[PDB]
């Protein structure tokens, strides 16, 4: 019993940080294979950063402009190229420690694991769930730039974020791996903002699922809804319009529990008019967005203590 | 306030 | 900027985690140098669980009735022996993997990672402060016993926790890693329950000060409070009396956001007297008091956003 | 309802 944040364990990708300088600029890079990858803003000063031409300053720069270190010892670049928003520098050493891995890009609404770097240091692990957008509300300190975001399935890391930015209000942008940033943001240091945000109602749900699995009834109601008026009350409160498949991918955690997906949002509905009176569900007191159905199901027991 | 690339510039 | 419930990477103590079997009971184990420590309860059925007598159960078992499976080897077992409410069993291969190490017993409001286990196998890491009542809100299914709580200093892993149960009301129970029991709790299956919880609150004014460095004010106030007057409030919301020491611990968050202390006390009286009237600090809407002190600097910018 | 030894047993 129980529900927590959750991140997936660090250690498979903990053995491919390794630290990047360029100049008087250092960051973080993703060493797999004999490749490392890294965002592109290295190879700029402070005064670069306002008008940056990176290809205007990668053709000015070698390989051994490029310093990598993994732990005490110095990679080779062997050879560079920038590729959207990262740089990909192939060095001398394969790495031992590589995973299995991809590069995947997720969809707003999914959650990933952060490994937050500095100096090539893992420091810390987080879960982070992708707003709708494009942003995420992460922990990033100036040196941050280039630690990633992960899922593991059995064995194999999917890669899905290398973190780039901070936007004015405090929130982070970053991009898949292969450079194509999350969102409208851009790779300089300008006035750039998010647009509106929206909360994740399939996410609500499954953590409302969550809830009762771990016992917890309270919320619940004999009503119910149809698709079409709950989404009536979800545009009001600025909630994602739900679909047949959100209700699809519900359809086990439904199970589960014995509460129809329309019964919950009928919860939901209730819950969103009302507020929760001084009550909590696992622990918050407010609607909890950022687990997936996929996130309820990893963590909660099989079996719901009825 | 402007975007800032958080990483590491001397 | 931003502030999250941060993990330590468990990259160094994955590379301990074992699995260990005695006849149809199986759990996890931590593989230190030739010997790996485990929850005795591992030599227990089903039926034992009521009435074990751990000890009459140990001198009926050899070595060779402990199976040791670390990834695809097993791992001989060449002495066993109990210490409390712990195994040692003594293997013929030391873990290449050992980092420095340290076993440490924590303290009641202080913080540690979670590295959650099945089959030997990591499968998630959460943060988790050890309650006033020496339980711990943790996520654990059948099969987690023998996860470890840990910290991280420098590259020293301080072993702060051992996994064992769950109580009737989801909370958690375990032991160090001597295998002493945290709180007044026994590895049988029985009738067991934590004294009643405080809310830690030093820990509570360390995330207020995290809030302000955020960049966030809107709780603060104009009025003060003597430690004895807050105490009074304190006392009256189960929240746990303040300390000198606190007071000094709290000094280099109190001196990088110019709040003296007992300034931000009078601004938890004030939150803890009217509620929070629909708003939220760092993104919830109650108190947070699983962070520590030595938690929001770790975290925080060193400085404040003014 | 009684506590729970998280092992698994069989």
């Amino acid at each position: 019993s129980g529900f927590r944040k959750m991140a997936f364990p660090s250690g498979k990708v903990e053995g491919c940080m390794v630290q990047v300088t360029c100049g008087t600029t250092t960051l973080n890079g993703l060493w797999l294979d004999d490749v490392v990858y890294c965002p592109r803003a290295v190879i700029c000063t402070s005064e670069d950063m306002l008008n940056p031409n990176y290809e205007d300053l990668l053709i000015r720069k070698s390989n051994h402009n490029f310093l990598v270190q993994a732990g005490n010892v110095q990679l080779r670049v062997i050879g560079h190229s920038m590729q959207n928003c990262v740089l990909k520098l192939k060095v001398d050493t394969a790495n031992p420690k590589t995973p299995k891995y991809k590069f995947v890009r997720i969809q707003p609404g999914q959650t990933f694991s952060v490994l937050a770097c500095y100096n090539g240091s893992p420091s810390g692990v987080y879960q982070c769930a992708m707003r709708p957008n494009f942003t995420i509300k992460g922990s990033f300190l100036n040196g941050s730039c280039g630690s990633v975001g992960f899922n593991i399935d059995y064995d194999c890391v999917s890669f899905c974020y290398m973190h780039h930015m901070e936007l004015p209000t405090g929130v982070h942008a970053g991009t898949d791996l292969e450079g194509n940033f999350y969102g409208p943001f851009v790779d300089r240091q300008t006035a750039q903002a998010a647009g509106t945000d929206t909360t994740i109602t399939v996410n609500v749900l499954a953590w409302l699922y969550a809830a009762v699995i771990n016992g917890d009834r309270w919320f619940l109601n004999r009503f119910t809804t149809t698709l079409n008026d709950f989404n009536l009350v979800a545009m009001k409160y600025n909630y994602e319009p739900l679909t047949q498949d959100h209700v699809d991918i519900l359809g086990p955690l439904s199970a589960q529990t014995g509460i129809a997906v329309l019964d919950m949002c009928a919860s939901l509905k209730e819950l969103l008019q009302n507020g929760m009176n001084g009550r909590t569900i696992l622990g918050s007191a407010l609607l909890e967005d950022e687990f997936t159905p996929f996130d309820v199901v990893r963590q909660c027991s099989g079996v719901t203590f009825q | 306030k402007v975007a800032t690339v958080q990483s590491k510039m001397s």
